[PDB]
């Protein structure tokens, strides 16, 4: 579909809780595998768009792919991540600040988006997260969370305040339905 | 067979076929494909439209009908061959017009079917031509209508670069294939979609 | 009224009068709630005799301390553990502040001890509602009699599970109370279950009632005791009848921890 | 202008449960909806007898629960009159001890033999003495 251009920062939970066997092989394997399927379907639905990839692991944020318009980098990054796995606990504030820094640069008619896959219950960051949520809504950076079996209130407020997309996933079939809803474009 | 299926085939008439140097062969192959499609199930139907340089025209409108379909197609195309819009006199084709016709037909067939149960339809484009800026609004209008309708638009690009069609498949959730080896046309039609 | 009261008898027992009775709300299916009990899972799990539960160290260390840690670590949600006294609470969770070097839970939980302060109480509820396991109503310990029973009137379903580590029970002081026990023996004969057990189980039911709140919410509530079947009879806990059409509120299972995680998937699906 | 389907289903039986003029027992949810639905079920009898009109009183364990009764009942009334109200032209009030409501009277007469009843008597006495004459000093 053509009409406008999207910028989306995909954020994945690489904490020790993502190792667990509850969701196929383990959550890390099932999420990266479906996320590869989503990238190719989103870029096919959205030919003029961009994505960037971030992870939170071992109480830090790391850039798996830089912000770009070629899908190939993002499926190659999701392939390369699976081997190095997950350990430790999130860093959501530092991941929303690097994502903010890239998204603030983008011009007037393009969307600003953050997609988070969340299997934790809090985050390790000292900084005041409420100041950063207020700043996302001023900047027009929209944040969505797909949580695994989890409703912990600061994350849910953070996705509502920034635009209205806190979703729960209980199977591999439900996670493919949720990512496929996100493939869908915005109005122009 | 429970679900009625309408497959509309839009054939790009553009004189690019000259580059193809054959149209006659392409028709023969398309006919074989149609016959197979109709044979697969009772409930399958086919509509064929030509997207020509100047305008879009209906070649044909069931498998029992196939003999009728073959004659109607051969005759219709021959009429199309006219000199105007010759060679790359006109690079583009009126796909927007063809798609509009296709959606109208699908809609009409659907209403009748509505009396009954649901119908499934998809549109296949055999695209020789190039897209143009002027074309953008009209084509996209039809494309978006199809997407909303949830009607997939598949495209087989024998040659040329129709970006809009590539975009059309993506939005529509259809399939787009740029064919290497155009003579393999029959395989692509059967296999590809 | 008291929310639930379906077995009816205790109020006419207390009144020595027979009110007009009436049930005057439309209830919701049993399946939004789950009411477990825990005692052990193999034949070698003998440490829960509770002849002297206030003195049985091996029993406190075994499924009383160990099942709590298994259930809380496996079921990672905001969960408040209710205890029968402070002394039990202090022994069960080693915490940052331990009563001895020899105590058997190691995990991030929050306390709710005496000199509670109205401002300090809120700090702990702000923490439990915001994030993490721990807070007031979250992975935190509190005695069931204590203030946490008032709860918080948040829209957010702040609570998830409550695990009563011991069934809330009470005593009868060798003075005026003992004189009362004698009087109610003379009149009822069946005095102990009405005067003390049932009255303590409602003490339980208020805290669990405050967790699950009403028909427009969901939850579970587990009880840890040897004598727990006695508690299940006479409908002295919320598990009891409200509408014959509801298809029962049963809790028997070969594993509680698995059944509640399966029940939480069921609730996310709803 | 309406009320719940539940209130409509229950109302006649609840008016009957009320007719006995002395006592009754009512089963209700674990808390959400219970108190508001009572106010909705007493709307049926807000003027059962015009020549005497009975009143409602609510007994409550602690002060934060009282604001939950007030905020729900304030939503149900919306106002004392048809000018802004549509279920009850009622008037409602919170109350609790003089010991809670008033800090300065606890503070000033600091002695062990100083009961909360006695302090209202003391405050009343200063008010009468001031009115009599001693406003300038007592």
């Amino acid at each position: 579909r053509l009409g406008m251009m999207r910028h989306l920062y995909v954020v994945v939970d690489g904490s020790r809780t993502m190792e667990d066997q509850d969701l196929k092989p383990n959550r890390l394997t099932c999420t990266l595998k479906l996320l590869e399927y989503f990238v190719e379907e989103y870029f096919d639905q959205n030919p003029i768009s961009q994505i960037g990839i971030i992870v939170t692991k071992s109480k830090r944020a790391e850039k798996l792919t830089e912000l770009s318009g070629n899908p190939r980098k993002h499926i190659t990054s999701l392939k390369k991540a699976v081997d190095m796995t997950c350990h430790g606990e999130p860093s959501l504030y530092n991941s929303l600040s690097i994502a903010m820094q890239t998204l603030k640069h983008m011009p007037g008619h393009t969307s600003r988006e953050v997609l988070i896959i969340f299997s934790s219950l809090t985050t390790c960051d000292p900084s005041n997260i409420y100041d950063l949520i207020k700043t996302l809504k001023a900047a027009k950076i929209r944040v969505s969370v797909i949580g695994l079996s989890a409703e912990v209130r600061v994350c849910t407020v953070l996705a509502r305040e920034t635009g209205g997309t806190y979703h729960v996933i209980l199977d591999e079939s439900h996670y493919k339905e949720l990512l496929t809803h996100h493939v869908s474009p915005p109005p122009a | 067979e429970d679900e009625l299926n309408l497959l509309v085939i839009v054939v790009d008439a553009n004189p690019i076929w000259w580059g193809k140097q054959t149209l006659s062969k392409c028709i023969d192959a398309v006919m074989v494909l149609g016959n197979s499609h109709l044979f697969m199930n009772r409930s399958n139907k086919l509509a064929v439209i030509a997207s020509h340089i100047q305008e879009s025209r209906f070649l044909y409108p069931k498998y029992e009908l196939l003999t009728s379909a073959n004659e109607v197609i051969v005759e219709e195309i021959k009429d199309l061959m006219t000199k105007s819009d010759i060679k790359g006199q006109h690079t583009e084709t009126l796909l927007a017009g063809s798609l509009a016709k296709a959606l109208c037909y699908i809609h009409r067939m659907n209403k009748e079917v509505k009396d009954n149960q649901e119908m499934k339809s998809r549109i296949l484009v055999i695209k020789a031509a190039e897209d143009s800026a002027l074309q953008y609004m009209n084509f996209m209008n039809v494309i978006f209508a199809a997407q909303k309708q949830n009607i997939l638009i598949d495209a087989c690009v024998l040659d040329s670069d129709s970006g809009l069609l590539q975009q059309a498949c993506d939005i529509t959730g259809g399939l787009y294939l740029k064919v290497p080896q155009m003579p393999s046309l029959l395989q692509y039609l059967l296999w590809v979609f | 009224t008291s929310g639930t009261l379906s077995p009816l008898d205790i109020y006419p027992k207390i009144l020595d009068f027979h009110p007009v009775t009436m049930a005057t709300f439309t209830m919701t299916l049993a399946r939004v709630c789950l009411c477990p009990m825990i005692i052990g899972r193999g034949n070698d799990q003998v440490a829960i005799s509770s002849k002297f539960e206030t003195r049985e160290d091996i029993a406190v260390i075994r499924n009383y301390g160990n099942l709590l840690l298994e259930m809380s670590a496996v079921v990672p949600d905001g969960i408040v553990a209710f205890f029968t006294s402070y002394q039990y609470m202090e022994s069960t969770v080693a915490s940052w502040y331990e009563q001895g070097i020899l105590e058997n839970i190691q995990r991030n939980k929050l306390l709710f001890i005496e000199t509670q302060d109205g401002a300090e109480t809120s700090v702990a509820l702000e923490k439990y509602q915001e994030a993490c396991e721990n807070g007031r109503g979250a992975i935190l310990l509190s005695v069931a009699r204590g203030k946490v029973s008032e709860g918080i009137d948040f829209v957010h379903h702040y609570g998830r599970a409550v695990i009563m580590f011991g069934v809330p029970y009470v005593y009868t002081q060798s003075r005026i109370l003992k004189a009362r026990l004698e009087y109610l023996r003379d009149q009822f004969q069946i005095r102990e279950n009405d005067f003390l057990t049932f009255d303590a189980m409602r003490h339980a039911a208020q805290c669990v009632g405050r967790a699950i709140r009403g028909k427009t919410d969901y939850g579970l509530m587990v009880f840890a005791d040897k004598r727990f079947a006695r508690g299940d009879k006479r409908g002295k806990l919320p598990r009891w009848i409200q509408e014959h059409l509801t298809d029962a509120n049963l809790n028997l299972t070969v594993d509680e921890g698995v059944q509640v995680a399966k029940y939480f998937l069921r609730q996310m699906a709803q | 202008d309406y009320i719940y389907p539940e209130q409509f289903s229950y109302m006649r039986e609840l008016k009957r449960t009320l007719d006995a003029k002395g006592h009754g027992v009512l089963e209700m949810p674990s808390g959400t909806g219970k108190t508001v639905s009572l106010l909705a079920l007493i709307m049926a009898y807000q003027r059962a007898y015009p020549l005497e009109v009975t009143k409602l009183i609510y007994c409550s364990r602690t002060v934060p629960e009282i604001e939950k009764v007030i905020e729900e009942l304030r939503k149900l009334l919306n106002f004392y009159e048809k000018q802004e109200g549509e279920k009850l032209p009622f008037l409602g009030l919170a109350l609790s001890s003089r010991k809670n409501l008033c800090i300065h009277p606890e503070v000033t007469p600091l002695r062990f033999g100083k009961d909360v009843d006695g302090k209202c008597h003391s405050l009343t006495a200063s008010y009468v003495r001031a009115q009599y004459q001693h406003d300038t000093s007592l």
